[PDB]
């Protein structure tokens, strides 16, 4: 679960524009986000985009 | 003689199909809710008749 097969080194490309774009696509507004927390203190949204 | 209504409104499946349509913003809301409609054999990409 923690691994990626055939991947050995991560190298930085220091490219902010792509970084932003990816953070946007992957974390801030994924199409299929991780499940919401359901509880009294929570409004029910799944992502920041929403 | 057993006869079947062809009117969309007099259709046992109309309620669910109304919920599962690209028309409904609850489907736009969660890109994930579009999957459940497809899984339960009611694709919102298709028209009401389909």
């Amino acid at each position: 679960r923690l691994r990626i097969d055939d991947c050995f080194q991560i190298v930085g490309t220091g490219d902010f524009d792509t970084c932003q774009a990816q953070v946007e696509e992957l974390l801030v507004s994924p199409r299929f986000p991780l499940p919401a927390n359901i509880e009294a203190a929570s409004s029910g949204f799944e992502s920041v985009g929403q | 003689t057993i006869v079947v209504d062809e009117d969309v409104r007099k259709n046992k499946l109309k309620p669910v199909a109304t919920y599962c349509s690209a028309n409904n913003p609850e489907i736009s809301f969660k890109a994930m809710n579009e999957i459940q409609c497809r899984v339960n054999k009611i694709d919102p990409t298709k028209s009401l008749a389909e």
